[PDB]
């Protein structure tokens, strides 16, 4: 039988697949998910326009053995945003694209940029506008009041305005030599770049 | 061949030999969640925990105070040594709700220069892609 | 008016050395 | 039955690991944590995943209004002596409870305070004008409906519930050690 | 089974391609991504009508080894 | 016969001869993001940082006082000198929410002239297209 | 998989072609 | 009636060389 439709469909198992450990090949020419690049905003951050940021490597990066640089510090990273923010967000989302180390090694990370504790989106000061949201409904109340104070002294226009500029967008403010991080969402494989020599001794 | 470079960057790796170390760290706060012993060897920084502890969360404290994430490798034969990638005054632990502030009593500004872009003196990373 | 609190700060009175013992690691 | 039950960690295990990044919910992000335990095998004889593994997740799509938890999925974790399995689990609070939770802004001055100070310039507008001898609803419409906002600290103790079967036959094996 | 249909479409994974590292070929004839071109304003910009610009570099600007000018 | 002219170009921007320094620098400010060395050498400006210190951020600070992007290389054997294709009475440093002011003492406003098109005077740049 | 919907779309990288000076 | 915040202005009164030493890259 079909019946007893609505128990039936809730006791439709949910059948998840298992996962079998693989293992990552070389971890000296290697950067992993989930690695913290700490870098320097070099560019001044307002959102009202979509735009590209810049920032440097402060650190040294490591491979995950810990063992080899593999992005040297003052690396230049290159990234973008877009889209602006919507009314009660502090945060923009910033997508970095590709790093430049000093020595010519090029990488297209396309991960999360994050604040200096990984918090996910650029954050700064914001300008809420509130003047030029409420200012005309404010501005055309009190008139429509002296007005009529003033033709009683003789012994909506409001709602129209508001409806028109109350939909308008925060706006960023981020300041120039702010730290961030770089959440790296994907494997960095360096394998073509480097390899590696034994030094003579002394 | 390849085996035989291989060999010599293992052995270079391992042989560490010409490394200062500083133990002068000082702690304060939650010592439930200290480590058994700190130090740094002018590069890293080396926390090592006990058998019966939780691994905390170890965070960059800079000069206001702002704390931020630093990379990290888990070291040892049994996991029980946290290696941060970095040398700095004060550090800060955390897990849960429990906070402990580590103090680099004898910090260095100069460190050793990392000359050979590996973690040791005795490796170069060449630049093979060429290009 | 309501801001997100901050994670605890550690007091700063019991200030003790870390390392009672020299580390094995060390060679020591 | 199962098939080695050294190589293996099953459905409901919870993996205990401490939160390093920062988490609010405005944008959608990634998430990493740190597993604070060695995690054995269904047998219990056999450290599967080490103590220190790193843990990377993600979160999307913030809150509704009433909400004051998370949804946040675990992808990946890495062993620190090379491991990795596709592990797509839910993280939960400490106690297993659903999403991740912390502290919750709900925006009540960005929701009410058009509509207040609409409402009080009105007023004080009217007793002016009485002192000689709607905006307020549209406002509100347009700003009553903002998500609430999660914020949760750094180092705060999380959970991963393995919602699927992981198997470790492929990267470990076991050895007896000779006696003395 | 297929059921579980709202907890299921949550644990869909996300599997991000991993990136392999390149090389620049010349960096003495390149100019990379993210450099900085400061230059002064010639024209008087009033946004009324969509028109075009116009601006000179003020300094030389070099090549991303830094040896050569370029521009 | 090119292996031979890129040689040539390398060993002449390797030789640095005529070359003169200006070392008068100080600096005011937030003193634990600061280089160890600042010196330039009539073109460009070089700021050394120490092994253990962050790379900051650094800026040009015009006449009234507003700072503006300059382009930078990252110099140095182990990358501790950014240096900046500028020479400037007053620089700008920033880390975070730190600020260092860096000022040059012994401004040359005449400087070097540039009649070869590269940052040395042993090497032309010759317009190869032609057209 | 094809998960991540918000967050993966927000990822996708933009390339831009470089230019040759003439 | 709110702007953008400025960024810090270092205080100009511990002003001090920045060169102790002649860095070796001059070679001296």
């Amino acid at each position: 039988g079909g019946g007893g439709g609505e128990l039936a469909e809730k006791l439709q198992p949910m059948r998840l697949s298992g996962s079998s450990a693989g293992r990552l090949g070389n971890r000296d020419m290697l950067i992993t998910q989930g690695t913290q690049l700490d870098c320097v905003l070099e560019t001044r951050l307002v959102t009202t326009q979509p735009g590209m940021t810049t920032c440097h490597l402060t650190r040294d990066v490591y491979s995950t053995s810990g063992r080899v640089v593999l992005l040297d510090r003052g690396s230049k990273v290159v990234g973008f945003y877009q889209g602006g923010l919507r009314q009660g967000q502090a945060r923009i989302f910033v997508q970095w694209s590709r790093i430049e180390t000093p020595s010519g090694v090029v990488i297209n990370l396309d991960s999360p940029g994050t604040g200096p504790l990984g918090e996910a989106g650029l954050g700064g000061w914001i300008d809420r506008h509130f003047w030029e949201r409420f200012g005309g409904a404010i501005m055309i109340s009190l008139i429509g009041d002296l007005g009529d104070w003033a033709s009683r002294q003789g012994s909506s226009a409001a709602a129209e305005a508001l409806r028109n500029s109350i939909n308008i967008p925060p706006t960023l403010y981020k300041n120039q030599g702010e730290r961030v991080n770089i959440l790296v969402a994907r494997d960095l494989d360096f394998s073509d770049v480097y390899s590696l020599e034994s030094i003579p001794t002394k | 061949r390849e085996a035989n470079a291989r060999a010599a960057v293992e052995a270079a790796f391992e042989q560490r030999v010409g490394a200062y170390y500083n133990l002068k760290y000082m702690m304060s706060g939650d010592k439930d969640i200290a480590p058994v012993n700190a130090w740094d060897d002018g590069r890293f920084t080396y926390f090592k925990f006990s058998a019966n502890a939780d691994l905390p969360s170890i965070y960059f404290v800079d000069a206001e105070g702002n704390e931020s994430l630093v990379p990290r490798t888990t070291v040892g034969s049994s996991n029980n040594i946290i290696a941060v990638h970095k040398v700095n005054p004060k550090w800060m632990i955390r897990l849960g709700n429990r906070a402990l502030a580590i103090f680099n009593e004898a910090y260095d500004p100069n460190g050793v220069p990392n000359d050979t872009g590996t973690a040791s003196p005795a490796v170069r990373r060449v630049n093979k892609g060429g290009n | 008016c309501a801001s997100a609190p901050k994670p605890k700060q550690p007091s700063d009175f019991n200030r003790e050395p870390v390392n009672k013992t020299v580390p094995v690691e060390i060679q020591r």
